[PDB]
C-alpha cells in the first residue's frame, strides 16, 4: 500500500516540479526542454512500480488525500482513482510524451 | 494507437523537417532511400495502423473487428466498420506511395538529414512500442471479459482479408 | 537545417535551371539577358520561366511582380530581396 | 562532420542510420515470423467451427413424428 | 560565425 | 486514528506468497529499497516531532450544546425562545448534512473494497444509505434557500397530515 | 461594525492631510490596512450570524462583499493615480474622498441590519458614483450616462422605500434578525404582486436585469477606471444581496413571480453574451459581459435554492475580481492607444508578453475555467437550474459556448494576430499595472483553495 | 481589377494569369513529372493555338470560355506554396516579427548589452530624420495637383537624397527574424 | 560558403520516362523545353527506386535468416 | 451467416428468434437429461472477483488461470496451458450454444411439417 | 552532485509524499481504500492461517 | 475628428449623397447607402459583402491581417468579415449542390442504421447460460426471498 500510494503521487508531483522551476525563475536556462524531459522519463520509470503491482495481484486503490469543499451533502475531496485504466494509460501516455518532448528538442530547437 | 499513430506524426514531422516545411505529399517522393530510418518507422508505423499480424495493432484492432463481428450488432455499423478498416488500407499506401516512393518532387537543394540523436532516438523507442507493445500490454492485462474465440473460418479472416483488400 | 543564401549561390542556381531550358541556349546567356528583346522569347515562356524560378527556390512569385521579371539580374534581386540575403 | 546538403543529386548517407533502418526493418519482420510460427491461431483461428447441419437429431432430441 | 541581432520588446520591465 | 464502528470494515484477509517462477518479482526488491531509504528516515523524523510534541501536551475538547427547547414549544413571535429553537435546528441539520456523509463515505468504501463483486457485498451499507437519504429528504428536502424550523416543522405538519388521512382512508 | 467605518472615515482626514506627492502613497497603504483588517470579519458560526449591534451584522454573504469592497478601493486608487496625474491637487484629492465615500457607503451598505438603514446608504452609494462618472469620465456621454445609471435606480428604488416603509407598519420593524422569526407568508393578490415588484424592481435594476440593463453600457463605459472597476465589482452586487435578503418576506409568492424574470435573464444571457460576440467597443464587450454574468446570478437568487444561493454569492465575489481585472486591461490598454476600439491596437503579446499572460488568465477566469471561484458559481447555479427544469442546461450550455467566443475573440483580437503597424506608443509594462493585474489575479485564484469563505449563509 | 499601380488588369495580362493558374492545377492533378510535363506541354499548345488572335472580341471570348473551362477543372486541393497565402506555414513567423521601434524603449542595461549595434542604430535614426524633410518636399514637388494617380512611389533624384518614404521598406523585419 | 553545383550537361532526358513523354509529344508535333530541368528527379540515386511491395519487404530477408536461425536454436535447445 | 439470410429474406417463421429462445420445453425430445454441473463454489468465484460476466459454467477454469498469472509473475507468458484450457471450455459452451440454437431450428421445422401435416391431412 | 536529479525531485518528494500519505492521510478513515486483494482457492491467509480449500475435482475435457 | 466626417441621416437630396459620398472617401457612382426603412443605418455605405479572404492577398494593404487599407470605407460587418469567421470565398462546389450531397449522405446513413437497427446482425447460438439462477445472488437479489430455479441441462 504504502509503496503503490507514494509512487502514485511522486508521479504527479515530479510532473509538476518543473512548472514551479519555471516560474520561479530569474536566469535563461541551462536547456530546460532537457530537464522537462528528463522529469518526464523519470516519472514513466516511477509510474511503472504501481503498474507492474497492479499487474501481480490486480492492485488497485483510491487516495482521497485532500477534503475540499462540502456542499452539505457532496463532498467534493481531491481523489484519485489507481485502477486499470490509469495503471496502463499513465505509463504509456507518460513514454509517448517522452518521445514527443525529445522529438521537440530537435523540431523546435529554431524556436 | 498511442504508440505508432505518435510514431506516425514523428515521421511525418521528420519528412516536413528534411523538406524544408513542405506537407503536400505532392512534392516528396524518393524518400524511402533518401531517409531509411524515417522509411522503416513510417511502414512498420502503417503496417501497425493496418494491422499487420503480431504488430501492436494486431492486439487490439483484430479483436475488435472479431468481436463486432460476432455479436448482436447494427449490420449497417458492421459493414461500415469494415469499409473503414479498408479504407485504413487505402490511406496508409497513399501516404507510402506518394511520401517515399517514386521519384522526388521536392526542391533542388536537398537538405535531407535525420542524423540527430533526439530525432532517432525518440522515434525508436515507439518503434520499439510499435512493435512489441500490443504483445506485451495484451499478455500483462488481466482478463475482464470472455473473448470470443469460436467463429466460422470467413468471419475469422475477415479484417486481413479487408486489409489485403 | 535551411542554408543561407547568397547572391552568387542564387545568380548560379537562376543561370543554372536556365541553362536547363531548351528555348535559351546557353552560350548566349548572361544575368543581363533580357527574355523578349535578346534571347527572343515569348510572354507564355517567360510565365514558365518564373514558375521554374518558383519550383527551384520553393516560394511563389506574385503575378503582379512576376510580369516585371524580364532578365535573371531582375529575378536575382527580387528572390535577394524576398530572402533578404547579405545580411 | 555533419551532412553537407547537395544540389540536384542523392543526399549523402551515414552509415549508422542504414543500419539502424535495416536493423529494426529485420526486427519487424522476425517478429511476424517468430509470432507467427508460434502462435498460429491469432490470425488463422484457435478452434474448430463445427458445421450445425452434420449434427445427429438424437443428441438434438429431436422426435421423429 | 553572423550572428544575427533579434529586435525584440524590452523584457527588463 | 479513528472510530471503527463509525467507519467500518472488514478484517483484511491477505494470501500468502506462493511464487510459482523461479524468475524474481521486482516488487520485493522495491518494496525492501522502500523500507529502507524512505519509510525508515520518515519514521525516524516523525519520531523526533512526537517526542517534540509529547514534551508539551495540551487538550483541545468537543463542544456540547446542551439541548434547548425547539421550535414547537416557543409561542409564536416570541424571538427569544425561537431564536434558540433556529440554533439547535441549525446544528442539528449540519449535523444530519454530516450523518448523511458518513453513510455515503461508507458505500464508496465498500464499492471500493468488494472490488468485482460490490453488487452482492454491499447490500447493507446500500440499505443504510437508502434509508438514511429518505429520513433526510423526509426532514429536509424542498425547503428552499430561506429554510427554517418553522418551514420544517410546516413540513413535517403536511406530511403528517397526508399519513394520518392515509390511514384513516385505508381503514 | 465600527472598527471599519471610523478608519475608512479617517481616510478622509489621511488624504486631505497629504503632503501633495504622498496623497496616492497614504490612502493606497492605509486602505491596503483596512483591506487587511477586514479578515477579523471571517467569524463566522453555521447557525448564527456575526450580530455586532443594533445597527450592524455580519453574515457569510455580506463578509465576502465587505471584504471585496474594502480590496479594490487600494486597486481603484492604483488603477487611477496615472490617468489623474495632471489633475489640480484639490481634484485629486476630490476624487480620492469620493472613492472613500463610496467605501463607507457600501460597508454600511452590506453591514445594515436594518432594511430601511440599507436602503439609505444603497441609494448613497449613488451620489459619488454619479459624481465620479461625470466629473471624471473621459468623453462628452458620461453626461448622458450619469443620467440613465441615477434614473433607472430611483425609479426602480423610490417603490421599494414606500414598499419597506409598509412592511414597517405591517411586521412593526425591518430588523432583519427579528424579520427571520416574523415572516408571514405572503400570499396570491394583486396587492402582494405589487409588493413583490415594488420589493424586487430595485435590485433587479441594479444587477441589471436584461430590458433593464441599458444604462450599465453607458455608465460602465463612460466611467473612469476606478468608477467602472466599482461599479462592475461592487455596485452590481448590491441588487443581488437586496435579493437574497428581501426574498426572505416574498414567499410564496415569489414561486410564480419569478417566472418572467427568469426568462428575462435566461433568454438574456442568451442574448447579451451574443452581444459580446459584436462589439467593436472593449470596454462594452466587458460590460455586456458581465450584464450576462449577473443573469445568472438573478436566476439563481429567483429559484432560491442551497445550491442556487452558494452558486450566486461564489459568482458574484468571482465576477467581481474578473470584471475589475478585465477593466483594469482595457484601460491599460486604453492609457496607450487612447482609443476603446479593440480592433484597433492588435498583436499585443508580440509587444506586451507579460501582460497578455494577465490577458489569457483573467480570459481563462471569464470562461469560467475549473477549478476557479468562476466556475463554482457558474457550475453550482448550473446545477440548481437544472434542477428546477431539466430543459435549462440548454439556455445554460449554450451560454457557456457563448461565453467562451467572446472571451477568447477578445483574446485573439487584442493579443494575437499581427501589430497594428502604425501605432509605435505601446510603452512596456510599467510595475503599477502588472501589480494591479496581480493584484485582481492572485487573490482569485488563492480563493480556488479555499472556496468555503465565498460560498454564503448556507455554506 | 485590384493593383497598387495599374487601375486594372489587360488582356494579355488576363491570359498570362489564367495560363500560370492553369498550370499550377495541372500540376495538382498531374502529380507526377513527367505526366504533368507531357500534360503542360498540350497546354501550352493550346494556349498557343490562338496566340496570334487580331480580333480582341474573339479573344475576350475566348479568354471567357477559358475561364470556365478552369473553373470546371480546377483542383479542389491545389498546391500551395508553404509561406504562400493559403499555405501551411503562411504568416507563421509574424509572431516574431517584432517592429524596430520597440528598440526605443528598451532599459538602458539592454542596451549597453548591444553597444556597437544602438550606435549604429543612432545614425540610421539621424539619416532618417535628416531625409525626411528633403524627401517630403520631393514628393510635393512631384505629385500633380488633385493628389496623385497611382500608389507608385518616385527615387531619389539627387545625389545624396534617399528615395521617399523608405524607412518601413529599408527596416522591415527579416522573413526569419 | 561557396557552393559548388554540379554540371548541367549531364542532366539528359535520354534513358528517363521524359525521353518517352518527348516521343510521345514529337509523334503530335510538339516538344518539351523543360526536361533537362526535370532530369534530375529520373537520375543518379534517385533512379531505381523499390516498388510498394519491395518497400514493405524491407529487411525481410535478415528478419528470416535472423527466424531460420532462432527456430533452429529452439529446436536444439529442446532436445 | 446464412441464417440471417433465411430468418430475413426467407420466412421467419420457422427461423428462431435470438432475443426469445428457447421457446420449447427442454425435456421435449430428451429422455433424462442431466444438469449443467458448476465446479466453481458461488463463494470461491465470488473471492476470486470475477466479473459477473465471467462467472459462466467454466468459471473454475478462470480461476486457476487467474491464480496462475499472479503467481508466475513476473514470467507473464507462464500460463498459456491454464489460458488455453479456460478458452477451450468457452469454446464448449459456445458449441453448446449453437446446438441450442440449431435445436430450436430444427423443432420450428418440425412444427412447420406438423401444420402442413395437419393442413394436408385434414 | 552527479545524481542530485534522483535526490531532488525523485526521493524528496518520496520521502514528503510517504510522511504526508503514512501520517495525516492514512490516519483519516477512507482516505486510501485499498480493494481487497483477490483470493483464490488454495491460497493461506496471512492474517489468519485459515488454508482456502481447493476447488472440486474437475470433469476433465481433454 | 469633427461633425462633418461622423455618420449622419439617411442622404436624400444628391448633393446630400455627394457629400456623404464625398465623406467615405469613396465614388458618387459607388455609394450606395442601406435602404432608409428606420433599421439605424443612416449614411453609411453598404459595401458589397465580402469576407476579407477574398481581398488580394499579395497587395500591400495597411493592414495586411485585415487585408484593409487606411481611410477605406469599412463595411458594416467588418468584424463579422475578418479571415477568423465568415468567409465568403468562391467555392470549386456551388452551395446547393454541396447541401443536397451533405443532407443526402447524412440521411441516407441515418436511414441505414436505422435499417440495420431493425435488421441486426447476431450468431447462430442460443443465449448465455450462468449457473446459481442466472447469478442471481451476485445480481444483487435479495437473499431472504427465493427466485423461481434457472435450470439449465447439457447438450
Ligand atoms: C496559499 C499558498 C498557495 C501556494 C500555491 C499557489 C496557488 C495558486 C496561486 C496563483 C498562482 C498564479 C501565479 C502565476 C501566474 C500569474 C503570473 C504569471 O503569469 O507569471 C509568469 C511567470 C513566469 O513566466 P515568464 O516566462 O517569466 O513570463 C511569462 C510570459 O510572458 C508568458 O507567460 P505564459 O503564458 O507562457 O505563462 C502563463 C501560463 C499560462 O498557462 C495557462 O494559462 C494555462 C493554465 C490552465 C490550464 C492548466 C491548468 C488547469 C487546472 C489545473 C490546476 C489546478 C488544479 C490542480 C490540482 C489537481 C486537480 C484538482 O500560466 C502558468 O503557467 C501559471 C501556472 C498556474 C496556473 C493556474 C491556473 C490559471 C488558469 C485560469 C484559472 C483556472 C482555475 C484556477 C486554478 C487555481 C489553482 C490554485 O511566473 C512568475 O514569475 C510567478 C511569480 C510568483 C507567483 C506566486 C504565486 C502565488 C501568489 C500568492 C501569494 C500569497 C500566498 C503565498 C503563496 C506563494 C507561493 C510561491
Ligand atoms: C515543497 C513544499 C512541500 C512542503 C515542504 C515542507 C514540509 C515537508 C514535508 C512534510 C509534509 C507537511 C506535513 C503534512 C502536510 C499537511 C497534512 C494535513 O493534514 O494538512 C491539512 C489538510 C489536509 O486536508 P484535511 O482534510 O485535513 O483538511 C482540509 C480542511 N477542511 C477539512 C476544512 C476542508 O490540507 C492540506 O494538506 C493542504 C494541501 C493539499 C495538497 C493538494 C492541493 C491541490 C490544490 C488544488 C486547488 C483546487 C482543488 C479543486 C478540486 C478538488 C477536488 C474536487
Ligand atoms: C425601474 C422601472 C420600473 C420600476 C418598477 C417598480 C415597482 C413596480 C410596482 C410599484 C407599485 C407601487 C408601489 C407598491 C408598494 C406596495 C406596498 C403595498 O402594501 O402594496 C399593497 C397595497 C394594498 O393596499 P393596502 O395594503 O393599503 O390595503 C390593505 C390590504 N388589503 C388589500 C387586503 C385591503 O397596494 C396598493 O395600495 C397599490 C399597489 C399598486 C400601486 C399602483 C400605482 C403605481 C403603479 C406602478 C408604478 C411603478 C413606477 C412607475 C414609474 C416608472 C419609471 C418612470
Ligand atoms: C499479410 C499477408 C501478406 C501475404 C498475403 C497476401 C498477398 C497478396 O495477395 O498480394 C497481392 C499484391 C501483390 O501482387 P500484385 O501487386 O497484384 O502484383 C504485382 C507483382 N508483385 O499486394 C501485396 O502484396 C500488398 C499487400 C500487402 C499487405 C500487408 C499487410 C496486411
Ligand atoms: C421591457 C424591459 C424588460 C422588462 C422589465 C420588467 C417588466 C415586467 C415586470 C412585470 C412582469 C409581469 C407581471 C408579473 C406576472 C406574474 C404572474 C401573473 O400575474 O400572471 C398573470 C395573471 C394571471 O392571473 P392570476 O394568476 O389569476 O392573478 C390573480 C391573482 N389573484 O394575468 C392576468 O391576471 C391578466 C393580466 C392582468 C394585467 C396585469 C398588469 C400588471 C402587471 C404588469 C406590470
Ligand atoms: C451525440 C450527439 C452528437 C451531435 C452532433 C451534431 C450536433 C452539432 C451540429 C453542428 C453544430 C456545430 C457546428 C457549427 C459551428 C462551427 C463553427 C466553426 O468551427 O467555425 C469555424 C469558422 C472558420 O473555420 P474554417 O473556415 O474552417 O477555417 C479555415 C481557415 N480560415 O470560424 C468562424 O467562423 C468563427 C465564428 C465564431 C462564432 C461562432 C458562432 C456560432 C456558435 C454556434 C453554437 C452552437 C451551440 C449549440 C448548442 C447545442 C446544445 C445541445
Ligand atoms: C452471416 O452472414 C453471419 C456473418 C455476420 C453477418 C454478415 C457480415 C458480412 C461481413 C463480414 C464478412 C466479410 C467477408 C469479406
Amino acid at each position: 500500500m504504502n509503496l503503490f500510494s507514494s509512487l502514485t503521487l511522486v508521479t504527479l508531483i515530479l510532473l509538476t516540479m518543473p512548472i514551479a522551476a519555471i516560474n520561479f525563475n530569474t536566469h535563461k536556462f541551462t536547456n530546460y526542454p532537457l530537464y522537462v524531459k528528463t522529469t518526464i522519463s523519470c516519472a514513466f520509470i516511477t509510474s511503472m512500480i504501481p503498474t507492474m503491482m497492479f499487474i501481480h495481484t490486480g492492485q488497485e486503490m483510491i487516495i482521497s488525500n485532500w477534503h475540499w469543499l462540502t456542499i452539505q451533502t457532496l463532498k467534493l475531496s481531491l481523489s484519485f482513482k489507481m485502477d486499470f485504466f490509469s495503471m496502463m494509460f499513465v505509463p504509456v501516455a507518460l513514454f509517448v510524451t517522452w518521445s514527443i518532448m525529445e522529438f521537440s528538442m530537435w523540431y523546435m530547437h529554431s524556436d | 494507437h498511442a504508440f505508432f499513430k505518435a510514431m506516425l506524426f514523428m515521421c511525418s514531422g521528420s519528412i516536413i523537417h528534411s523538406l524544408n516545411d513542405e506537407q503536400d505529399i505532392r512534392k516528396m517522393g524518393g524518400l524511402f532511400k533518401a531517409m531509411p530510418f524515417t522509411t522503416t518507422a513510417l511502414i512498420i508505423g502503417s503496417l501497425a495502423l493496418t494491422g499487420m499480424p503480431f504488430l501492436t495493432g494486431f492486439y487490439s484492432k483484430d479483436l475488435i473487428i472479431e468481436s463486432a463481428n460476432t455479436s448482436y450488432t447494427n449490420a449497417w455499423a458492421l459493414l461500415m466498420t469494415l469499409v473503414a478498416t479498408s479504407f485504413t488500407a487505402i490511406y496508409s499506401t497513399r501516404i507510402i506511395f506518394f511520401a517515399l516512393l517514386g521519384q522526388p518532387r521536392f526542391p533542388t537543394l536537398i537538405n535531407i538529414n535525420e542524423n540527430n540523436p533526439f530525432l532517432i532516438n525518440s522515434i525508436k523507442r515507439l518503434l520499439i512500442g510499435s512493435l512489441f507493445a500490443g504483445f506485451i500490454i495484451s499478455n500483462n492485462i488481466p482478463p475482464m471479459t470472455i473473448p470470443q474465440m469460436t467463429m466460422p473460418h470467413y468471419l475469422k479472416m475477415t479484417a486481413l482479408t479487408v486489409t489485403i483488400l | 537545417d535551411a542554408p543561407p543564401l547568397t547572391l552568387e549561390g542564387i545568380k548560379d542556381r537562376v543561370l543554372y535551371v536556365l541553362k536547363l531550358y531548351d528555348k535559351i541556349d546557353p552560350e548566349k546567356l548572361s544575368v543581363n539577358s533580357h527574355f523578349m528583346k535578346d534571347l527572343g522569347l515569348d510572354s507564355l515562356d517567360q510565365v514558365e520561366i518564373i514558375m521554374a524560378m518558383e519550383d527551384e527556390f520553393g516560394f511563389e512569385i506574385p503575378d503582379i511582380d512576376a510580369e516585371k521579371l524580364m532578365c535573371p539580374q531582375e529575378i536575382v534581386d527580387y528572390i535577394a530581396d524576398k530572402k533578404d540575403v547579405y545580411e | 562532420a555533419h551532412i553537407e546538403p547537395r544540389y540536384r543529386q542523392f543526399p549523402q548517407l551515414t552509415r549508422s542510420q542504414v543500419i539502424q533502418a535495416e536493423f529494426f526493418s529485420a526486427t519487424m519482420w522476425f517478429w511476424i515470423l517468430w509470432r507467427f510460427w508460434h502462435d498460429s491461431d491469432a490470425v488463422l483461428g484457435h478452434f474448430p467451427y463445427p458445421d450445425p447441419s452434420q449434427w445427429t437429431d438424437e443428441e438434438l432430441g429431436i422426435p421423429p413424428d | 560565425g553572423k550572428r544575427l541581432f533579434i529586435i525584440k520588446p524590452s523584457g527588463f520591465y | 486514528s479513528w472510530d471503527k464502528d463509525v467507519y467500518p470494515e472488514p478484517p483484511r484477509r491477505t494470501p500468502a506468497p506462493s511464487p510459482q517462477t523461479s524468475l524474481p518479482n521486482p516488487i520485493t526488491y522495491l518494496t525492501k529499497a522502500f523500507d529502507l531509504l524512505v519509510d525508515r528516515p520518515v519514521t525516524l523524523v516523525r519520531e523526533f516531532i512526537e517526542r517534540q510534541h509529547a514534551k508539551n501536551k495540551y487538550y483541545y475538547y468537543h463542544r456540547e450544546f446542551r439541548r434547548v427547547p425547539d421550535i414547537t414549544e416557543c409561542h409564536e413571535k416570541d424571538v427569544l425562545c425561537m431564536f434558540e429553537a433556529e440554533m439547535q435546528w441549525k446544528r442539528d441539520y449540519k449535523v444530519d448534512q454530516e450523518i448523511v456523509n458518513i453513510i455515503q463515505e461508507r458505500l464508496k468504501a465498500c464499492q471500493q473494497r468488494e472490488g468485482e463483486s460490490h453488487r452482492q457485498n454491499c447490500a447493507k451499507e446500500l440499505q443504510q444509505f437508502t434509508q438514511v437519504v429518505k429520513a433526510y429528504q423526509d426532514r429536509y428536502h424542498d425547503l428552499g434557500a430561506h429554510y427554517s424550523a418553522r418551514k420544517c416543522l410546516a413540513k413535517q405538519k403536511q406530511r403528517m397530515l397526508a399519513e394520518r388521512k392515509a390511514t384513516k382512508e385505508a381503514a | 461594525m465600527l472598527k471599519y467605518i471610523i478608519p475608512t472615515m479617517m481616510l478622509m482626514p489621511l488624504t486631505w492631510l497629504s503632503k501633495n506627492s504622498m496623497i496616492w502613497i497614504n490612502t493606497t497603504l492605509h486602505s491596503l490596512l483596512i483591506s487587511l483588517t477586514s479578515l477579523l470579519l471571517l467569524n463566522q458560526f453555521g447557525d448564527n450570524s456575526l450580530n455586532f449591534s443594533l445597527t450592524f451584522f455580519s453574515d457569510s454573504l455580506s463578509t465576502p462583499l465587505l471584504i471585496l469592497t474594502m480590496w479594490l478601493l487600494p486597486l481603484m486608487l492604483m488603477a487611477s493615480q496615472h490617468h489623474l496625474s495632471k489633475e489640480n491637487l484639490a481634484r485629486k484629492k476630490l476624487f480620492i474622498s469620493m472613492l472613500i465615500l463610496l467605501q463607507l457607503f457600501l460597508i454600511m451598505t452590506f453591514t445594515a441590519t436594518e432594511l430601511i438603514f440599507f436602503y439609505i446608504m444603497f441609494e448613497a452609494t449613488l451620489v459619488p458614483t454619479l459624481i465620479i462618472i461625470t466629473r471624471w469620465g473621459n468623453q462628452t456621454e458620461r453626461l448622458n450616462a450619469g443620467l440613465y445609471f441615477l434614473f433607472y435606480t430611483l425609479a426602480g428604488s423610490l417603490p421599494l422605500l414606500v414598499a419597506l416603509i409598509y412592511i414597517q407598519n405591517t411586521m412593526g420593524s425591518l430588523n432583519f434578525l427579528i424579520l427571520q422569526y416574523w415572516v408571514q407568508p405572503m400570499p396570491n393578490s394583486w396587492s402582494n404582486t405589487f409588493m413583490w415588484l415594488a420589493c424586487m424592481m430595485a435590485f433587479m435594476v441594479k444587477m441589471p436585469l436584461y430590458g433593464l440593463h441599458l444604462w450599465l453600457p453607458k455608465a460602465h463605459v463612460e466611467a473612469p477606471i476606478a468608477g467602472s472597476m466599482v461599479l462592475a465589482a461592487i455596485l452590481l452586487k448590491l441588487g443581488g444581496y437586496g435579493m437574497m435578503r428581501i426574498t426572505l418576506l416574498l414567499n410564496p409568492i415569489t414561486d410564480f413571480m419569478a417566472y418572467p424574470f427568469i426568462m428575462l435573464s435566461l433568454w438574456g444571457m442568451i442574448m447579451t453574451s451574443s452581444i459580446c460576440l459584436r462589439q467593436t467597443d472593449l470596454k462594452s464587450l466587458i460590460a455586456y459581459s458581465s450584464v450576462s454574468h449577473m443573469a445568472l446570478v438573478i436566476v439563481a437568487i429567483l429559484i432560491q435554492t442551497p445550491w442556487s444561493y452558494m452558486g450566486a454569492t461564489a459568482l458574484m465575489i468571482a465576477h467581481g475580481l474578473t470584471s475589475s481585472m478585465l477593466f483594469c486591461l482595457a484601460n491599460s490598454n486604453y492609457e496607450r492607444v487612447h482609443s476603446r476600439t479593440m480592433i484597433l491596437a492588435r498583436g499585443l503579446q508580440t509587444l506586451l508578453p507579460l501582460m497578455a499572460a494577465w490577458w489569457l488568465l483573467a480570459s481563462l477566469t471569464n470562461l469560467a475555467l475549473p477549478p476557479s471561484i468562476n466556475l463554482i458559481g457558474e457550475l453550482f447555479v448550473v446545477m440548481s437550474t437544472f434542477s428546477w427544469s431539466n430543459i435549462t442546461i440548454i439556455l445554460m450550455g449554450l451560454n457557456m459556448v457563448i461565453t467562451a467566443l467572446y472571451s477568447l475573440y477578445m483574446l485573439i483580437t487584442t493579443q494575437r494576430g499581427k501589430h497594428t503597424h502604425h501605432i509605435n506608443n505601446i510603452l512596456p509594462s510599467f510595475t503599477r499595472e502588472n501589480a494591479l493585474m496581480s493584484l485582481h489575479m492572485l487573490p482569485l485564484l488563492l480563493l480556488s483553495l479555499n472556496p468555503k469563505i465565498i460560498l454564503g449563509p448556507l455554506y | 481589377a485590384f493593383l497598387p499601380s495599374a487601375a486594372y488588369l489587360t488582356h494579355q495580362q488576363k491570359v498570362l494569369q489564367l495560363y500560370k493558374r492553369a498550370l499550377r492545377h495541372l500540376e495538382s492533378r498531374c502529380v507526377h513529372r513527367d505526366k504533368y510535363r507531357y500534360f503542360a506541354c498540350l497546354l501550352r499548345a493550346r494556349f498557343d493555338e490562338h496566340k496570334n488572335e487580331k480580333d480582341m472580341v474573339k479573344a475576350t471570348q475566348l479568354l471567357r470560355e477559358a475561364e470556365k473551362e478552369f473553373w470546371h477543372g480546377q483542383h479542389p486541393q491545389p498546391y500551395i506554396f508553404p509561406e504562400s497565402p493559403g499555405g501551411t506555414s503562411y504568416e507563421r513567423y509574424e509572431c516574431y516579427k517584432v517592429p524596430e521601434w520597440c528598440l526605443d524603449d528598451w532599459h538602458p542595461s539592454e542596451k549597453a548589452m548591444y553597444p556597437d549595434y544602438f550606435a549604429k542604430r543612432e545614425q540610421w535614426k539621424k539619416l532618417r530624420r535628416e531625409s525626411w524633410e528633403r524627401e517630403v518636399k520631393q514628393l510635393q514637388e512631384e505629385t500633380p495637383v488633385g493628389g496623385p494617380r497611382t500608389e507608385a512611389l518616385p527615387p531619389a533624384r539627387k545625389q545624396g537624397d534617399l528615395p521617399p518614404l523608405w524607412w518601413h521598406i529599408v527596416t522591415r523585419p527579416r522573413e526569419r527574424p | 560558403s561557396k557552393m559548388e553545383l554540379p554540371d548541367y550537361k549531364q542532366w539528359k532526358i535520354e534513358g528517363t520516362p521524359l525521353e518517352t513523354v518527348q516521343e510521345k509529344l514529337a509523334a503530335r508535333g510538339l516538344r518539351d523545353p523543360w526536361g533537362r530541368n526535370e532530369a534530375w528527379r529520373y537520375m543518379g540515386g534517385f533512379a531505381n527506386n523499390v516498388s510498394f511491395v519491395g518497400a514493405l519487404l524491407k529487411g525481410f530477408k535478415w528478419g528470416f535468416a535472423a527466424f531460420v536461425v532462432a527456430v533452429g536454436a529452439e529446436y536444439y535447445l529442446e532436445s | 451467416g446464412a441464417h440471417l439470410a433465411r430468418r430475413y429474406l426467407g420466412d421467419a417463421s420457422v427461423e428462431p428468434e435470438p432475443l426469445r429462445m428457447p421457446t420449447f420445453p427442454p425435456d421435449y425430445g430428451f429422455p433424462e437429461r442431466k444438469e449443467r454441473e458448476m465446479v466453481a463454489t458461488q463463494q470461491e468465484m465470488n473471492d476470486a472477483q470475477l466479473v459477473l460476466q465471467q462467472r459462466d459454467y467454466c468459471a473454475h477454469y478462470l480461476i486457476r488461470f487467474l491464480k496462475c498469472k499472479r503467481d508466475s509473475f513476473p514470467n507473464f507468458l507462464a500460463c498459456k496451458h491454464e489460458q488455453h484450457d479456460w478458452d477451450y471450455c468457452e469454446h464448449l459452451d459456445y458449441v453448446k450454444r449453437m446446438k441450442e440454437f440449431e435445436r430450436e431450428r430444427r423443432l420450428l421445422q418440425r412444427k412447420k411439417r406438423r401444420e402442413q401435416r395437419e393442413a394436408d391431412m385434414a | 552532485r552527479h545524481s542530485i536529479f534522483a535526490f531532488t525531485h525523485v526521493l524528496i518528494p518520496v520521502w514528503i509524499i510517504h510522511y504526508y500519505l503514512k501520517y495525516h492521510v492514512t490516519t483519516k478513515p477512507y482516505t486510501i481504500v485499498e480493494k481487497k486483494p483477490r483470493i483464490f482457492p488454495g491460497d493461506t491467509i496471512l492474517e489468519t492461517g485459515e488454508v482456502i480449500p481447493p476447488m472440486k475435482e474437475f470433469p476433465d475435457q481433454h | 475628428i469633427t461633425k462633418d466626417m461622423l455618420p449622419g441621416p439617411y442622404p436624400k437630396t444628391p448633393e446630400e449623397r455627394a457629400a456623404a459620398a464625398k465623406k467615405y472617401n469613396m465614388r458618387v457612382e459607388d455609394y450606395e447607402p442601406y435602404p432608409d426603412d428606420g433599421m439605424g443605418y443612416g449614411d453609411y455605405p453598404k459595401l458589397p459583402d465580402r469576407s476579407q479572404q477574398e481581398r488580394d492577398p499579395w497587395y500591400d494593404w495597411d493592414h495586411p491581417d485585415l487585408r484593409l487599407n487606411w481611410g477605406e470605407p469599412m463595411h458594416w460587418d467588418l468584424d463579422m468579415y475578418i479571415r477568423n469567421r465568415v468567409d465568403t470565398s468562391p467555392t470549386p462546389v456551388n452551395w446547393n449542390l454541396m447541401c443536397k450531397h451533405l443532407f443526402g449522405f447524412v440521411a441516407f446513413m441515418l436511414f441505414m442504421f436505422w435499417v440495420g437497427e431493425t435488421y441486426p446482425t447476431y450468431q447462430p447460438v442460443g443465449p448465455k447460460q450462468y449457473p446459481y439462477n442466472n447469478l442471481y445472488l451476485e445480481r444483487g437479489g435479495d437473499p431472504n426471498k427465493e427466485p423461481e430455479p434457472v435450470v439449465h441441462y447439457e447438450i
